[PDB]
């Protein structure tokens, strides 16, 4: 549902990078360019950000109890 | 000591003639009609009601003409009376199915002739829509 | 193989192809084309193994 | 096993009033010589044919 | 091989033979009208049925977009290069493999086989 | 101007985007129901026979109009409160709307005084409403409103909620009606079959089929051999086979020449004439029309005692029972004969071999019945019984002389329960009726995954019975191209019987043929009644829904005008299809529903009608009041059905038709937008399916449905018996363009994995896989499991009733050893309590004539925490509650993991990060698969996908997975990878975790997308 | 494909390897061949087990 805390392969933190990843996308930066800025040299971590879906956005639409 | 596959059963049932599930429904309907209106008696037993639903659900024929035609068609052959109702009630799709379900047929029926009999039953059995 | 199949098709188109005594023209044409395609797969496949 | 169907090309039922008519022109040349011998011609012959 | 209808009731004229005049005449049964037959042929039957398909091919297939078009063979009586060709559609001739050409001109409708 | 090939790749996908934006993925479900609820329901009521009651007092009851209101819930108070679709699922009640009918009765008591009363909006009953339909509460609502109602905006709908269960009406293929088909069967006593099932418009009477057979030459006899082959036609109500020639005599064509005129159009051809001669011999003795009517009535089902009755019975059978579609009145003898002659004429062509036999599997000969057409047939069953109930109820009232109130006469239960029964159990028709039922339809909607839900809605079923048995529905036919997905098919005995609709393909909703019929009259078209039979020899035949409208002198001009009208959205709708059988001089126009068709770009003079300006408007499709419908209006794109696709040329891509060194075909009529659209919902998500083996693509279709993931967004509010939701459903690195339309990107059902294909420690066989224990500890494939428990306390018996309370050991006599501290004072466990093993989660007791415990324990021994508890009142009004138990399943050695293609592989062993083979950069693969699977039970696409995934991740761009995109190539991907300091083929040097020495073989490692299948070891063992 | 076409591509000859990628026409023809195998495999197990 939400971005994982760290890469499942090595263990590098990726949750904190999600907030900056989206901010860079709207800043006219390329999809791959944003990953380099965050400091994801390994392709395993770049996977966690390049092709991630934030489903919690649609779940938050529904009102709570 | 009795087995249907080997055509062994009490000698009393030999004189009896088998009946189809759809045909029995007609007999039950005749019994139901008279009891309901002809005479003022107690309601029919639960056993009678249970078998009526079973016959109606598994009734493979609409009217008596279809039932009579199948009965006449199978009577021309050497089919045993036990197989007469069992084959019609089961309605095997193909000859191979009937022999496995009915071991007796394999004794005196070939793979080709029987297939020409089951398909005839298919042309008689009526579907809902 | 593709060119050979066309040549076989052309022969049948012009009635030049002669059916084998043990088969008819329509079936004979299907046999000749099948061998050309079947042989190509085996020949190309064998080269791949090497 | 071969039948007449596999060896026959075409068939027709023609009408010839008299035995010598042979309305079919092409076969008139060869039927004449064969028919000279009165084989089965001892009496009337039906004017039908099954060539 | 053909079929003829009488003028009285327009019914089948079965072949009948008379013993007096010894002439085959097509006579109706229900109506007394009878007419003589000049063909002297009752019917024919081609066992191999090697009937030419040119008469069967319809001239209106020129406008068909699916049928392939080849300019190698022109029409005999037109000279137009374009000509639509296809194989026999008859199941009887399915065993044989042949090509039938039809002129692509709007009104020619000529059919020929090479 | 024109679309350049360098830009066609982006342009082609833009038009497809508009098609799904306007139509959608469930348009075929909604459209058919909309037609059924808008016109078919009205037609059934309007076409109802008059109700007549007699015993002097005459009562005539007629239904004037039908009024339908939006769904509402009727409680004990009876107020018409709105009933939201979500409420239906939670309360386990059918989602439906009330049905109202206007009834007008005229009563005459022999007093020469007629008076009538008006009944406004009589409560006839109710009709289940398909979700997202015109009458649904969620039609035309913005995404914001749907969330407020606890409904997923991405959910396409198109199903019925019955008793809280979502049911989808599986389309059932049926043989097309009002069509002549000639088939050859070697088992029948006759050589050829003139089968032609004829029915009127939507349905006025039950379908009637007549087989105009032709006796085989095998039989030999004194007279049979002479005449040889004769035609025999069997009437629907005549047991014996009567000669076809006698039928025409019964119509009124006493003259024998007229019989040949209708059958033989070309008198010059003698081959066909000889075939009809023997048929005349049998019917020759019957010369008078009355004798022919007498002859037919002799073998009738119920022959009349008197001679005159036989003629009347035959007259009614031929007029009404026979060929209902061509004519139902008493002045259609000429029209009926012409159609009958055509059937014989069609038989003659097939017998002589000049016409090819109709293909059994041809989808043009098969019609698809959706929820609309299916429910339309069902609605007649209850409505017909509804009149009987009114008649029977009034019968006892009428004979007594007193008027009968209508409120009691109309039965609501039959209409309500009648539709609800079959839609729930799945057995069509009436179980009271003594006939065999139809099982397998209205199945439980598969909500395991969003892709599975989409596939189920578009699911198709092959015909059953004689039609399916004779044909080969399992075998894949050529007609499925672009209409039914070839790869997608369930694996097992029922392989190929169940299929899925193609993405772009949709089934015709249906339309009235009246506008088309009127169009022909004003043009050169001439009806049969006006012309003589001799004019049919040269002209072309025109058919409208299988009806003999009449021949046309010039076929080319009319079709060109007809084509223009279709492209211009004139009186002829784009849905309508016109078929031009050039080889047979037959023009067939079909307007009935159930016709599967797909859009196709129109090509004129080897030039696409779709220009750059059209794409430019589509690029700005939003805020410009431009949609897909505009494209059809401009005539750039139209719809082609299976029959019209028969005589329509297609081009794969514009590059094929623009120019070629050797012209394969210089006359292209239509061009496919993109070939990949042939794939279905489950097949579309597969990259490089062409690179993949056909069985593997079919295998994935089954695995894809079984994959666990986020099925919808509003999962928390709803309660489902089985629902698996993934912790981190991540969109794939390699995605197909069609994936966007499926919305699988928004709701994926898998997690990518850096898969190194190697044989590590020999713990993975052909069917196995090795995981990374450290990765799972970080949430590699973990998912939640939801099981909903339902229970209601109902007063079934006056003496004994169910109640909800704590089953105390003292007050309760019979009980099972378990912990009862979990239950609260109300007998329901509150949310947030951990439950493990055998534990009571809901308290229920029966006051038997002291109470006996009948509570419900956990189905399995799994340890879970209750998520939410719901208390409601069922339809009967009794207290009813639902509770969802939530458990967390950690992937282990017994779980089955499957790639996007290939056979599922169980996790042979889990290894820690240290034990896994690390590369030079320190990247331990998340999953290791057996290399020996790749050869046979796997595809090279896995290696290509790994290569694409490595490039996609390294370059930070989502790869394109178009099956037939020439831009993407293995060599091109390899070159891109080499630019990022990686092997062009993706091979890497992996250092063994146990021993640090380099492995001699360089392993191939890449981020391959993977999905977790529902099959888990915990479920099996816990059972 | 044009009417009455007996060429390699028209009749289902697949000249492209899995690695190279099959043409749209070949993909459907490949599916038809694979479908027959699945049907045969499904019935083969049922008959052989009997
Ligand atoms: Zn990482
Ligand atoms: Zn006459
Ligand atoms: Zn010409």
């Amino acid at each position: 549902m939400i971005i994982p805390v760290r890469c499942f392969t090595c263990g590098k933190i990726v949750g904190n990078k999600w907030e900056a990843y989206l901010g860079l996308l709207q800043a006219e930066y390329t999809e791959g360019d944003a990953l380099d800025a965050l400091g994801l040299k390994r392709y395993c971590c770049r996977r966690m950000l390049l092709a991630h879906v934030d489903l919690i956005e649609k779940l938050l639409n529904y009102a709570p109890l | 000591e009795e087995d249907a596959s080997q055509l062994i059963f009490p000698k009393e049932f030999e004189t009896a003639e088998t009946l189809l599930n759809s045909e029995v429904h007609m007999l039950l309907e005749h019994r139901k009609q008279q009891n309901e209106s002809a005479e003022d008696e107690q309601e029919l037993s639960e056993v009678f009601m249970k078998t009526l639903n079973y016959t109606a659900r598994f009734s493979r024929f609409k009217n008596r003409e279809t039932i009579a035609s199948v009965r006449s068609l199978l009577l021309q052959k050497k089919l045993h009376k036990f197989e007469l109702a069992c084959l019609a009630n089961l309605c095997p799709e193909t000859a191979e199915e009937s022999k496995a379900l009915i071991p007796s047929l394999e004794g005196r029926f070939e793979d080709e002739e029987l297939q020409q009999i089951l398909d005839d039953i298919q042309t008689k059995r009526s579907f809902q829509y | 193989a593709k060119q050979d199949v066309i040549e076989v098709i052309e022969k049948a188109h012009n009635n030049e192809l002669e059916p084998t005594p043990g088969n008819t023209l329509r079936q004979t044409f299907e046999n000749q084309v099948n061998r050309i395609l079947n042989d190509a797969r085996d020949k190309t496949g064998s080269s791949a193994q090497k | 096993h071969t039948t007449l169907r596999k060896v026959t090309a075409n068939t027709a039922i023609y009408y010839d009033p008299n035995p010598q008519s042979t309305v079919v022109a092409e076969d008139q040349e060869w039927v004449n010589v064969y028919y000279e011998m009165p084989d089965f011609d001892v009496a009337r012959i039906s004017p039908w044919l099954l060539r | 091989v053909g079929i003829r209808f009488c003028q009285e009731c327009n019914n089948m004229l079965y072949p009948k033979e008379d013993k007096e005049n010894r002439i085959l005449l097509y006579a109706c049964r229900n109506c007394d009208y009878q007419q003589e037959a000049d063909n002297s042929c009752i019917y024919v039957n081609k066992i191999t049925h090697e009937v030419d398909e040119l008469t069967q091919i319809i001239a209106d297939v020129s406008q068909d977009p699916t049928l392939p078009r080849t300019e190698d063979h022109p029409c005999q009586k037109c000279g137009h290069k374009e000509a639509v060709f296809f194989q026999s559609h008859s199941a009887r001739a399915e065993d044989a493999m042949r090509l039938y050409y039809v002129c692509t001109a709007p009104h020619c409708g000529h059919r020929w086989t090479e | 101007d024109e679309i350049t090939p360098d830009l066609w790749q982006e342009a082609c996908w833009i038009v497809i985007s508009s098609y799904f934006d306007e139509k959608g993925l469930v348009r075929q479900q909604l459209d058919s129901f909309d037609e059924f609820i808008q016109m078919s329901v009205q037609r059934i009521v309007e076409d109802a026979p008059p109700i007549d009651l007699q015993a002097p007092p005459r009562y005539l009851l007629k239904f004037e109009q039908i009024y339908l209101s939006k769904p509402t819930h009727w409680e004990r108070d009876g107020a018409p409160s709105p009933m939201m679709p979500n409420e239906a699922r939670l309360r386990n009640l059918t989602y439906s709307a009330p049905l109202y009918v206007d009834i007008t009765k005229t009563v005459i008591k022999e007093g020469e005084e007629q008076l009538q009363t008006q009944h406004q909006k009589t409560f006839i009953g109710k009709i289940p409403i398909m979700l997202r339909s015109t009458y649904c509460l969620l039609n035309g609502l913005t995404d914001r409103d749907l969330c407020e109602l606890n409904e997923c905006p991405l959910d396409p709908g198109g199903y019925f909620i019955i008793n809280g269960s979502e049911k989808v009406l599986i389309a059932q293929e049926k043989m097309a009606t009002n069509t002549v088909y000639v088939f050859a069967k070697k088992d029948s006593k006759y050589a050829y079959t003139g089968e032609c099932r004829s029915c009127l418009e939507n349905s006025s009477r039950p379908t009637s089929t007549i087989w105009v057979s032709m006796l085989a030459r095998g039989g030999q006899g004194a007279k049979k051999s002479a005449i040889g082959q004769r035609i025999v036609a069997t009437l629907p109500y005549i047991k014996q086979e009567v000669p076809i020639i006698i039928v025409f005599r019964a119509l009124g064509f006493v003259s024998d020449r007229d019989i040949l005129e209708h059958i033989i159009y070309d008198f010059e051809d003698p081959e066909m004439m000889e075939m009809v001669k023997p048929s005349l011999d049998e019917a020759f003795v019957i010369q008078e029309q009355n004798v022919a009517l007498n002859f037919i009535g002799s073998r009738g089902a119920k022959p009349g005692v008197t001679k005159e009755k036989r003629i009347k019975y035959a007259k009614e059978v031929l007029q009404k029972e026979m060929l209902p579609h061509v004519g139902v009145s008493d002045f259609c003898e000429t029209k009926k004969a012409y159609f009958l002659g055509y059937m014989v004429h069609r038989l003659l062509l097939a017998a002589l071999g000049r016409r090819e036999l109709d293909d059994r599997d041809h989808y043009g000969n098969k019609r698809l019945d959706l929820a609309g057409p299916l429910l339309a047939f069902l609605f007649r069953g209850m409505f017909k019984n509804l009149l009987k109930e009114v008649r029977i109820y009034a019968q006892k009232f009428i004979d007594r002389g007193k008027d009968f109130n209508l409120e009691l006469a109309i039965k609501t239960r039959i209409i309500s329960d009648g539709l609800k029964y079959s839609l729930a159990t799945g057995n069509w028709g009436d179980q009271k009726k003594a006939h065999q039922a139809r099982a397998g339809v209205s199945q439980v909607l598969n909500r395991l995954t969003f892709a599975s839900t989409l596939s189920h809605l578009r699911r198709l079923n092959s015909p059953i019975g004689r039609d399916g048995k004779l044909a080969k529905p399992r075998q894949l036919h050529n007609t499925l191209w672009g209409m039914v997905c070839p790869a997608e098919t369930p694996e097992g005995h029922a392989v190929g019987l169940v299929k899925n609709l193609a993405l772009m393909a949709y089934i015709s909703v249906g339309s009235q043929p009246s506008p088309i019929l009127e169009f022909l009259e004003e043009w050169s078209m001439e009806n049969l009644e006006e012309i003589s039979p001799a004019a049919i020899a040269d002209a072309t035949k025109i058919f409208v829904n299988g009806c003999w409208v009449g021949i046309h002198k010039d076929p080319e001009q009319l079709m060109n005008t007809l084509r223009k009208l279709r492209r211009q959205m004139d009186i002829i709708v784009s849905e309508v299809s016109m078929i031009r059988d050039i080889r047979e001089r037959e023009i067939r126009i079909y307007t009935d529903a159930g016709r599967i068709c797909r859009p196709l770009l129109i090509v004129e003079k080897q030039k696409l009608l779709l220009k750059k300006r059209h794409i430019d408007q589509l690029k700005e499709r939003e805020y410009n009041n431009y949609s897909w419908q505009d494209l059809v209006a401009s005539g750039v794109v139209e719809y082609i059905d299976t029959l019209e696709e028969e005589t329509v040329m297609l081009a794969m891509t514009p590059d094929d038709l623009q120019e070629k060194e050797v012209a394969y075909c210089s006359t292209y009529t239509h061009c496919e937008i993109h070939p990949s659209m042939i794939l279905g919902v489950c097949a579309s998500i597969i990259p490089f399916p062409d690179h993949n083996q056909s069985p593997r693509n079919t295998y994935q279709s089954a695995m894809g449905k079984q994959a666990m993931g986020v099925y919808i967004t509003n999962f928390h509010v709803r309660m489902d018996t089985l629902a698996h939701v993934l912790y981190y459903p991540q969109k794939p690195l390699v995605t197909t363009r069609s994936m966007e339309y499926l919305r699988f990107r928004e709701l994926p059902a898998g997690i990518n994995s850096i898969v190194a294909i190697a044989s590590y420690t020999g713990y993975n066989q052909e069917d196995s896989v090795i995981m990374n224990r450290s990765a799972v500890d970080r949430g590699f494939f973990r998912s939640v499991f939801y099981r909903s428990y339902k229970e209601q306390e109902s007063k079934k018996g006056f003496d004994q009733e169910e109640v909800f309370e704590k089953p105390t050991r003292e007050t309760c006599q019979g009980m099972r050893h378990a912990i009862y501290d979990k239950l609260d004072d109300d007998g329901l466990i509150a949310p947030g309590v951990r439950v493990s093993g055998d534990d009571v989660i809901i308290g229920k007791t029966v006051t038997l004539p002291t109470k006996r415990d009948c509570s419900t324990f956990l189905r399995t021994s799994e340890t879970g925490i209750v998520d939410q508890v719901m208390v409601t009142l069922n339809q009967e009004g009794y207290k009813f509650c639902k509770i969802r138990v939530r458990s967390v399943r950690i992937p282990q050695i017994g779980d089955k993991f499957a790639s996007r293609h290939g056979q599922k592989g169980t996790c042979g062993i889990q290894y820690r990060q240290e034990d896994m083979p690390f590369t030079c950069e320190g990247i331990t693969p998340d999953i290791i698969i057996n290399p020996h699977a790749i050869p046979s039970r796997m595809t090279i696409g896995h290696l290509i996908e790994c290569l694409q995934g490595k490039v996609s991740a390294n370059k930070g761009e989502i790869g394109d997975a178009t099956p037939f995109n020439d831009a993407v190539n293995v060599q091109k991907i390899s070159n891109l990878l080499s630019d990022y300091g990686y092997h062009l083929r993706g091979n890497e040097v992996l250092y063994n975790g146990f021993t640090g020495r380099k492995i001699t073989s360089q392993i191939f490692i890449g981020p391959t997308y993977y999905q977790r299948l529902k099959h888990m070891v915990d479920d099996k063992i816990h059972s | 494909f044009i009417k009455d076409d007996y060429g390699p591509e028209s009749r289902g000859f697949v000249e492209n390897s899995y690695l190279a990628g099959l043409t749209p026409t070949e993909f459907f023809f490949h599916a038809m061949g694979g479908r027959e195998g699945l049907i045969d495999t499904a019935v083969k197990t049922a008959e052989t087990g009997y």
